[PDB]
């Protein structure tokens, strides 16, 4: 049966949101089945796996390729890491899923970049991504390349600006940015959250994140008074792709029909949908 | 096997062209920065060899050195970007670089090439070495909201607006039903080239040139009499190979590695910024 799909995805509102499987034993209105493999404790490796209910942004991607591309799919949430981490030598999370053939595709919030596309292969991009700086408005920078980030010892009284470490933006600005990585250090947040309210209670100056974060937080800001830089500003521009295993006899009509969606509009319904805000 | 021939096209800031000098060889010089300029002969329209230089021939240095190619570069002959057309029965043929690339006479696009379905049917682009969109140029003073307004959408011979003839915009427009009304107009005033029709807005003889922001917003940088509008659609710049190159891996993989570098934030910031 060369034609229904093993398909793996993560939750991450509002690319993916999962909710629980309601009064008939089934998955109803924009939703679709997914299954989640749920652990017994956190000292094990058993589990059980449970119906649950996907439905967002790339969910709505999926449906529309499913039916374009014309094929059927057993969609599951990966359980072993996130989006994908080389490890000892060894993927995880759903770029592993695909490199070891557990799925036949990966669709999800996932960043095309140069390391993954060396062990799978990526759809066209989907969502524009990349580096990008939210202010307060009347706040005045470019992108992250502004020497104001760069020597920010030149400008009096000098920015505070950070991230949220541990991830790819902090990893890009230190392998591109050494001394405003060291400088930003001391100006880190915890999770995006508390970085937005640092930016509103004037205790940051700017918060350098993923741009496809900030435009959605910054169209949903209380006030409209979060504003994210000019698109041609983002720094290191990606996008998100869907992850195909190497050679994978689905990418061409993939890429064909994504290219498609975006040629017809669709695909900006879909932005308008989910990811557009009020702001 | 080892020397691939180039396409590309007259665009700025993406890609100069000038003459050589009498002896035949390229003026060097420096950006406004301080970067050497880096120089290629390009043969184009008969044809004589000519200077390019610009983000996408440094984009092509930086392939040739990365993957190890050799190459030879040329203008395209009939000096279009690529549309697919019926021939006349039956055969449909593209023309501009999509036509050369597929022909043969070149083995690589370098240059400001829209990724779309349409040529994507026929050849494999790389990952988008730029990312950008559709937006509209106007003489200061013109008044315009966007692809929404009236004198857009309802048009006629008091208000003119067009693109460029056979190009990736001319695609758009010509695809979506919807859009009908917007390409018969247009397709009665469309330029043979970007150039041509920036102009011609300046001449106050275009009213609106509808065309790719990343060369729209650098002519309104340069020319203080132009300003654009709000990008109205998304679009990307990609090599063009044919589907049996050997390259497109390497070629992607590259720019992917080039955008998390730096070196494009290097190169648009020479070319696209300024
Ligand atoms: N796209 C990435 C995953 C990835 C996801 C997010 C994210 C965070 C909050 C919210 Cl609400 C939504 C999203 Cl999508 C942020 C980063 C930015 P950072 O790592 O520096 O933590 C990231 O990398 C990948 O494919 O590995």
């Amino acid at each position: 049966d060369d034609n229904h799909l093993s398909i793996v995805t993560l939750e991450e509102a509002p690319f993916v949101i999962v909710e629980d499987i309601p009064l008939t034993e089934t998955c109803v209105r924009n939703t679709v089945p997914c299954r989640k493999f749920v652990k017994i404790n956190n000292s094990t490796n058993e589990g059980m796996n449970v119906k649950k209910c996907c439905k967002g942004f790339c969910i709505d991607i999926l449906k529309k390729l499913s039916r374009t591309v014309k094929f059927t799919y057993d969609l599951y949430l990966v359980t072993n890491g996130k989006h994908g981490k080389k490890v000892n030598n060894v993927w995880n999370g759903m770029i592993g899923e695909v490199v070891y053939q557990r799925a036949v595709m990966a669709v999800g919030s996932l960043t095309i970049n140069e390391e993954r596309s060396e062990v799978v292969d990526f759809s066209v991009p989907f969502v524009e991504t990349g580096i990008s700086v939210m202010v307060s408005r009347g706040t005045q920078v470019t992108g992250l390349s502004d020497k104001k980030f760069q020597r920010p010892h030149d400008y009096s009284p000098p920015f505070r600006f950070g991230t949220v470490p541990n991830g790819s933006t902090e990893r890009n600005i230190r392998n591109n940015y050494p001394y405003m990585h060291q400088y930003m250090t001391r100006f880190n947040q915890r999770g995006v959250e508390d970085a937005l309210v640092s930016l509103k209670t004037g205790k940051l100056d700017a918060f350098i994140y993923d741009a496809a974060v900030l435009n959605y937080k910054a169209g949903r800001d209380e006030g409209c008074k979060l504003v994210t830089i000019g698109s041609g500003y983002i720094f290191a521009t990606t996008g998100y792709g869907i992850a195909l295993q190497k050679g994978s006899p689905w990418k061409r009509q993939i890429d064909l029909a994504l290219l498609q969606f975006v040629g017809d509009g669709e695909m900006e319904e879909l932005e308008t949908l989910w990811l557009t805000g009020i702001c | 096997s080892t020397r691939l021939k180039i396409v590309t096209i007259h665009q700025e800031p993406f890609v100069y062209v000038k003459p050589t000098m009498s002896d035949g060889t390229c003026k060097e010089e420096f950006t406004v920065n301080g970067d050497p300029v880096k120089k290629v002969i390009c043969t184009g329209p008969h044809t004589v060899p000519q200077c390019c230089y610009g983000f996408c021939i440094d984009l092509l240095i930086k392939l040739a050195r990365t993957m190890n190619f050799t190459y030879e570069v040329h203008l395209v002959a009939d000096g279009k970007f690529g549309t697919q057309e019926r021939v006349n029965s039956n055969k449909k043929e593209w023309n501009g670089m999509m036509g050369e690339l597929l022909s043969g006479q070149a083995d690589m696009i370098v240059a400001p090439l829209t990724i779309n379905n349409e040529r994507a049917q026929y050849i494999e682009f790389s990952k988008p070495f730029k990312y950008q969109g559709l937006t509209i140029l106007v003489k200061k003073g013109t008044r315009i909201t966007g692809i929404n307004d009236p004198r857009l959408r309802n048009p006629s011979d008091k208000f003119i607006y067009a693109t460029v003839k056979q190009s990736s915009v001319d695609i758009y427009f010509r695809r979506q039903v919807e859009l009908s009304t917007m390409y018969r107009h247009m397709e009665k005033h469309n330029y043979e080239s970007a150039a041509e029709a920036i102009q011609a807005v300046r001449d106050n003889k275009l009213h609106a040139f509808i065309w790719d922001s990343a060369v729209l917003e650098f002519e309104a940088s340069q020319k203080c009499d132009l300003v654009t509008t709000e990008l109205f659609f998304r679009s990307g710049f990609g090599i063009g190979m044919r589907k049996d190159s050997p390259w497109k891996q390497n070629v992607s993989l590259s720019i992917l590695k080039s955008h998390e570098n730096g070196f494009m934030e290097d190169l648009d910031k020479t070319w696209v910024r300024y």
